[PDB]
C-alpha cells in the first residue's frame, strides 16, 4: 500500500515526505507526476538519466533541506551521462560545504518538463471545515496577488469545475498571446483527487503541488509538497 | 436526543428564576410566554413563590407534578449546575441557559461543565447567554424580547443577543412574517445544524435567516452537508458578522472564540446553497421576497417601469448581480402597444412612459403575468402628477389575482408619503415592495440568486 | 448671459400655457407657484383669459408692462417656437421649457433651432422636457411637483423627469432639506456645469446632488475644472445611469447618444473630488449626513454600541470603504469605565454591553464628543426592554447639545415601531439616523469619503 | 520645432508617424526613449552602431512595410562592425528585391533594452473628456486582464501617482520574486508628459507606448505608436 510510505515517515520521526516519496504518493491517487528516480551513486544517476531519457535534472534529497537552489542543490539540463556527472560531485560538495548537518537520502534524477501554464493545487485543513482544496494559476498569481479559489472536500465536479472558473487569472486557461487553451478536464480530476487524499489520510496536514504544468492534454506536477501529523 | 420537536413544542415547560419582582429576566419571560398564549403547562420555579402571575409555583422542577420538556433558566451562573442537576433529576430534555457569565466572559471550564453535567442526564442545553426563542405555531414566546411577532413562514437564528432580539422587533417594521425565533448565543451544546435539521422537517418553515458570526471547530463539513440538502427545498440567508479581517477580530472578541477564514466560509456557503448577505437591510429585503414568491422558472425576466430613470437603475442594479436583461417576447410588446403610444420603448425594461395613468400599470402587469414566456416581474413606479401610488399599487393586486399564476413579482415605489403608505399597503399583503428600485431589484436578483444555489448544489450532489 | 441668479431669484415670473382648466400642466404649476409663496410677480399668459388664479392674465409675455426675467412654457411644441420669439422681443432672459416632443423623440432640428433662436435674444433655454424647478430661498416652485418641500441646504439637480419628480417627493419622506430642486431634462443649453457655477456661489446651498445620465461631448473637461472647484467647499453626490457598461447601452439607448465609457466617467468623478452613489438610497444616506454634519477633522472615528453584534456589522461595513478605527483615547476609556462594567469592550467600538439605560447613552455621547482626540462618533442602539428608544435619541441630543461642538454624528438604531419614531425624531432634529447600523456606517463613510475626495482636489492643484 | 514630424506627415498625407519619427517626437518631451539612429549610409549605421553600442538591431524604415519582419527588413542582435555591415546589405538587397516600389527612409540602428517591468503608457480622445492618458501593465494585465486606469488630461502629480496604485497589477512595481521595485517616480513623470502631449497637440488622435520597460531607477520606452486624424 502507499499508506506505507506515510507509515514509514511517521516511525522515522519525520514530519513530511521526501520529494520522490510524495510523488509516488500522489501518483499512486491517479495524479500525473514528472517521472523520476533516487540516486544512491554517481553510477545509478547515470544510468537513471540513461534510462528515462535527457535532458536531467538533479537535486538533492535530504530530510535537511527546504529550500534547495540557494544552497546549490539543484542542477539542469544534463544531456549526456557526463554532461550529468559532473553535476553528480558538484552537488554533493555544495552541500556537503553548505550542510554538513544534513543527511543524503540520495541524488533526484528528474525528468524533463517541457514548458506550458503553471498551476497550484494545495490542500490544507481549516478548523472549522476540515480538508479543503485550493487552486490558482503558478508564479505571482498565488505568490504576489493571493488569487486562489477553495472548496471544502470531498470535491464534486461541480466544485472543481466552478472554483477553476473562480480565479481572476482564469483566462490564462483558455488561450491567450502564443499560448493555446489547457486540459481543464484534466485540472478538475486533480482537484478531486487531491481532495480525496486528504479526506482519506489523517496523517497528512498539508499538501503542495507547486508547480504544475498544464498543457493542451494532461497535466503534471513538476513538485509535490506533504506534510505530515 | 437529537430531536428537537419537544423543544419546539413542549407540553410543559418550567421557568426558573421567575420573581416577584416584575423587572428581573425570568418574570419578563414568564409574562411573554402568557400573553403571547402558551397552551401548555407553564411552571414558575422560585424558592419561596407560592404562585406567580395566576400560577402555582414550585421551589423546584423536580417537585412538579409533571414530566417538564423544557426549563427556561434565569438565575446567576453560580447557581446553574445547581438547576441542571435538578432538572436532570425531574428528566428535563432541553434547558434553555439564559444567563450569562460563560464561554464569553473566559469561564470555559464552567461551560464544558454544564454541557457535561446536562448530557449525563440525556439533556440538551440552548445556550448559554441567549434571550430564548420563540415558536409561534406553538404560541411559544419563551424570550424576553417583544411580546409579539407577525405569523409567517421566516425561521431566524441569531449568534448576536442583542442584535438577535433588536431585530427581533425590526421584523415587525419590515412586515416580515415569523415562524420561529431562536437566540444561540454561546452555542456550548445545540447550534446550527441541529436548529437546521428542524426547520427542514418543520412545515411551518419556508426560509432560514440566521445571524451567524462562527461555526465550532469540526462541525463545518456537517454544516455543509446540513445546509445543503435543506437548501434543495428552502432558502438559506446568512449574515455573516467578520466578513473582513478586522471584523473578524472584531467578533473573535465579542465571541469567546478564534476567527475563522473568511474566504474557506465564503466557499463553504457556496457549496451549501447558501445566500450571504452584506447588511441587515440586505437580509431582510431578500427573505421578503424569498418568503412570499416562489422561484423562477426561467431567465425571462421582464421590468416593467413607468419611468427611464428607475429603469436604468434596475438594469445597473440587476448587472451588478449578474443578471441581464432580455428583449420581452413579441406577443407581450404586442399586448401592450394596444394601450401605449409610440414612444414607449420595448428593450426591457419596459416603459410605458411618465404619463401612464393608474390602469396602465393593471393592464401592463397582466399582461407581463398571464405570458407564457415571462418568468418574473419587476414593477417600478414613479409618483408622477397623473396616477395615484395606491391606485398603482391596486392594480398590481388585481393583476397578480387575475393572471391566477405564481411567478414571482418585486415592486419598487419612489415618491412622497402616498408611496410610503402604497408600499405598506403592499407588503401587508404579502408582496413584496420597495421605496427604491435598486431594492426591488436587488430583491429580484435574491429569487435568483438563490434559484441558481439550488442548481449549484443539485449539480454538486449529483449522481457518478 | 452666464449669471443665473435672476433664474432662481426672479422679479417677475410669467407661465404661458396656463389655463382655465385646472387639469393642464401650466395650470399646476401657476397653483404651485401661488401656494408655496412666491412674493415677486407672476403673469399667466393665455390667449383668452382676463385673469387666472385671481391674477391678470395677458395673451402675450410682451404685453406685459414689466420686465419679465422668466417665462414658464407649457404649450405643445409646434407652439413654442412663436412663444420664445415674443419672449425674445419682451426681454425674457431664460425659458424654461417644460415642453416635450424636442430630442428625446428624435426631433433635433427643432431642439437646435429653439436653441439657436432663443441665444439670439440672448436668452437661455433651460430643458426642454422638464418638470421645472424650485428655489427655496426665493420661495419659488415652478413645478408641477409636489406643492412644498422641507427647507434646507441641498440642491437636487436631475437629468430624469419621472425619476426626479418622484425623489422630490422622496426628499420630504427621508426628511432632506432643500434649497433647490431643478429638472435640466434634454438639456439642449444649460447644463450641469452652469448650474455647478451657480450653486457654487450660492450661500443657501452646502451640498448638491445630481442624478446624472451623460455629458455632452466636449463637456467633459469644463465639468471637471467646475465641480473640482466646488467640490473644495461643498459636496457633490452624482447618481450615475449607466455605471455597468450594459446600463451605458441603456442609458445610451434612453437619451439619444453613443454610449459614454464608464472608465472614464469614474476617473473623472474621482478628478472631481465626486461621490458617486450607485444608489437613491446610498446618495439620500450619504446627502443627510453631509447635509448636518462638518467634515471630520482627523481619522479618530469612535463607534459606540450596546451590542458587540451591530458593532461587527459597523467595522465590516467601515472597512468596506477602506476605514479602519484605531484603539479609543485612554482619557475617553478612564471616563467611561466610571459607569460601565468591566466585562465591556474597548477596543473600538466601545461595547456598553446590552445591559446599558438610557443614561449611559447620555454620558457616553457626551464623553467621546467632549474629548479633544475624538474626531467623529457613529452611535449604534439595539432595542432591549431596559431602555427605551426615544430616551436613547433625547439622550443623544443632550449630549451633542452639551457637548458645545460640532463633530460628525450618525445614529443606528435597530428595533420595532419605537425605534422607527426614535429614529424620526432624530432626523427631523438634523441628526441623521438609519434603522441599521450598516447604514449608519455607510453615512459615516461619506463624510470620510468626502474628507479625502477634497484633499484629493487640494493636491491635485498644489502648486508645483 | 518637433511640430514640423507632424507637419510632414499630414502633408505626406500620412495618418500616423514612422516610429523613428515617434520616438523623436516623444523624446522632445522628456520621454526617455530606447536610443537609435537613422543610418544614411552603411559608414554611417557603422558608426552608430558604436556609438548606441552592440548589440543593435537593424530595420528598414519605409512607409511601406505593413510587417517589417516578413519582408527581411529586420535584423537582430548585431554584435560587431563586420555584423553590422552584413545585416546593413541583407536588409537592403531583400528588402529592394521583394518590395522594389518602396521608398527606402534608412535603415534604423537601435539600441538593446535590458529585461525589466513592462508598462503600457497610452493617449486616447474621448468624445466627453478630450485627451485622456492610460496606464497599465505590459503583457497579459492589459492585453488580457484588461487593467488598466485612466486619468483625465493634464495629469497632476497626485493623478499620476493615484492612477499608477490603482491598478490590480500594481505590485508588480514595488518588488516581487525575482525582480527590485522599479522607479515610481520615472513613471509618473512620463504619464504627466503623455498627457501634456496630448493636450498641446490637437493633430495627435492617440498614442500608445508600447512595450515601456522600467528600471531599478528610470524608464525607457521601446515602441512608439503615433496616430494622426
Ligand atoms: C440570569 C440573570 C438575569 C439572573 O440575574 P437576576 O435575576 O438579577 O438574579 P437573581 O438571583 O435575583 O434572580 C434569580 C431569581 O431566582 C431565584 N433563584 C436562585 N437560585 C434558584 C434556584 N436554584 N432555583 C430556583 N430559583 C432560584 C432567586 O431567588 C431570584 O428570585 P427572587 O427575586 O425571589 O429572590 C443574570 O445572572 C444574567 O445572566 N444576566 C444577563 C442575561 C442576558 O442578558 N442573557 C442574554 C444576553 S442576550
Ligand atoms: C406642454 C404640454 C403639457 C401642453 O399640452 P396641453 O396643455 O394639453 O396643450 P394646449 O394646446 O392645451 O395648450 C395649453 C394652453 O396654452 C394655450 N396656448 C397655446 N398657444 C399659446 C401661446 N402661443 N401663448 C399662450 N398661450 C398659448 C392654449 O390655448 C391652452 O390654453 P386653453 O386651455 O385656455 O386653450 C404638452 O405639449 C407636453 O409637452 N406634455 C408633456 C410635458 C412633460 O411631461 N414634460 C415633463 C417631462 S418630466
Ligand atoms: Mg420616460
Ligand atoms: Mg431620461
Ligand atoms: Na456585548
Amino acid at each position: 500500500s502507499s499508506r506505507d510510505l506515510l507509515l514509514k515517515a511517521k516511525e522515522n520521526g519525520r514530519k513530511s515526505l521526501l520529494e520522490h516519496e510524495a510523488k509516488y504518493f500522489i501518483s499512486s491517487y491517479g495524479i500525473p507526476v514528472t517521472n523520476i528516480r533516487l540516486a544512491k551513486s554517481e553510477e545509478e544517476a547515470v544510468n537513471f538519466s540513461r534510462e528515462i531519457g535527457f535532458p536531467v535534472v538533479l537535486k538533492i534529497v535530504s530530510p535537511q533541506v527546504v529550500h534547495k537552489s540557494d544552497v546549490g542543490g539543484v542542477k539542469v539540463n544534463l544531456r549526456s551521462e557526463e554532461e550529468v556527472r559532473k553535476a553528480y560531485r558538484e552537488i554533493i560538495e555544495n552541500v556537503k560545504r553548505n550542510v554538513p548537518n544534513a543527511e543524503i537520502e540520495g541524488i533526484l534524477v528528474q525528468e524533463f518538463a517541457p514548458p506550458g501554464v503553471e498551476l497550484i493545487i494545495g490542500l490544507l485543513r481549516d478548523p472549522q471545515f476540515g480538508p479543503t482544496v485550493m487552486f490558482g494559476l503558478g508564479g505571482v498569481f498565488v505568490e504576489l496577488f493571493r488569487d486562489v479559489s477553495f472548496r471544502v472536500a470531498p470535491l464534486s465536479e461541480q466544485d472543481a469545475e466552478s472554483m477553476i472558473k473562480e480565479v481572476k487569472a482564469y483566462k490564462l486557461l483558455t488561450g491567450f498571446r502564443g499560448m493555446e487553451p489547457v486540459d481543464i478536464e484534466a485540472i478538475k480530476d486533480a482537484l478531486i483527487r487531491a481532495g480525496r487524499i486528504g479526506v482519506e489520510n489523517e496523517e497528512i496536514a498539508e499538501m503542495d503541488l507547486n508547480p504544475v504544468i498544464a498543457y493542451p492534454k494532461g497535466i503534471k506536477v513538476v513538485d509535490a509538497r506533504i506534510i505530515l501529523r | 436526543m437529537n430531536d428537537l420537536e419537544r423543544l419546539f413544542n413542549p407540553s410543559a415547560i418550567a421557568v426558573v428564576g421567575a420573581s416577584k419582582d416584575p423587572s428581573k429576566i425570568g418574570s419578563q419571560i414568564l409574562r411573554n410566554l402568557l400573553s403571547y398564549g402558551f397552551k401548555g403547562k407553564v411552571y414558575p420555579i422560585n424558592p419561596t413563590a407560592d404562585e406567580l402571575m395566576g400560577l402555582k409555583c414550585y421551589p423546584k422542577v423536580s417537585d412538579v407534578p409533571d414530566k417538564v420538556d423544557v426549563a427556561v433558566i434565569s438565575v446567576p451562573s453560580d447557581k446553574v449546575l445547581g438547576v441542571i442537576d435538578d432538572c436532570g433529576k425531574a428528566g428535563v430534555k432541553f434547558a434553555v441557559v439564559i444567563t450569562s457569565g460563560f464561554k464569553e466572559v473566559g469561564n470555559e471550564e464552567l461551560e464544558e461543565e454544564l454541557v457535561r453535567r446536562a448530557h449525563s442526564y440525556g439533556m440538551r442545553v440552548l445556550g448559554p447567554n441567549i434571550f430564548g426563542y420563540l415558536y409561534a405555531p406553538a404560541r411559544l414566546n419563551a424570550t424576553f424580547g417583544p411580546k409579539d411577532v407577525l405569523s409567517g413562514n421566516v425561521a431566524f437564528i441569531s449568534q448576536s443577543g442583542a442584535l438577535g432580539i433588536a431585530l427581533m422587533g425590526y421584523t415587525v417594521v419590515e412586515n416580515i412574517g415569523i415562524s420561529s425565533i431562536v437566540s444561540v448565543g454561546n452555542k456550548a451544546d445545540l447550534d446550527d445544524v441541529d436548529l437546521l435539521d428542524f426547520f427542514d422537517k418543520d412545515p411551518n418553515t419556508g426560509v432560514i435567516m440566521i445571524y451567524l458570526e462562527g461555526i465550532a471547530p469540526g462541525r463545518g463539513r456537517m454544516f455543509i452537508d446540513v445546509a445543503s440538502r435543506v437548501s434543495l427545498r428552502k432558502p438559506i440567508i446568512v449574515i455573516k458578522a467578520g466578513r473582513t479581517e478586522v471584523g473578524a477580530r472584531a467578533a473573535a472578541s465579542h465571541t469567546g472564540s478564534i476567527a475563522g477564514s473568511v474566504a474557506i466560509y465564503e466557499s463553504a456557503f457556496k457549496q451549501s446553497g447558501i445566500l450571504m448577505a452584506k447588511s441587515v437591510e440586505d437580509a431582510f429585503d431578500w427573505t421578503k421576497a424569498l418568503s412570499w414568491n416562489p422561484i423562477p422558472e426561467g431567465e425571462r425576466l421582464i421590468v416593467l417601469t413607468n419611468g427611464g430613470g428607475a429603469g436604468v437603475q434596475s438594469t445597473d442594479t440587476f448587472a451588478d448581480n449578474g443578471i441581464y436583461l432580455s428583449k420581452p417576447p413579441e406577443s407581450l410588446i404586442q399586448e401592450i402597444k394596444k394601450f401605449v403610444p409610440p414612444f414607449a420603448s420595448f428593450a426591457n425594461p419596459i416603459d410605458i412612459t411618465g404619463m401612464a395613468p393608474d390602469d396602465w400599470y393593471y393592464m401592463g402587469t397582466l399582461a407581463a403575468l398571464k405570458n407564457p414566456d415571462v418568468d418574473a416581474l419587476t414593477v417600478l413606479y414613479c409618483q408622477t402628477a397623473v396616477t395615484t401610488p395606491i391606485g398603482v399599487a391596486k392594480g398590481i393586486v388585481d393583476a397578480i389575482k387575475e393572471a391566477g399564476n405564481s411567478k414571482p413579482v418585486t415592486v419598487g415605489m419612489v415618491g412622497g408619503p402616498e408611496v410610503a403608505e402604497a408600499v405598506s399597503f403592499l407588503n401587508k399583503q404579502r408582496i413584496a415592495a420597495y421605496p427604491t428600485p435598486e431594492r426591488a431589484s436587488s430583491a429580484m436578483s435574491a429569487l435568483y440568486a438563490y434559484a441558481r444555489a439550488r442548481s449549484y448544489v443539485m449539480k454538486s450532489l449529483a449522481v457518478r
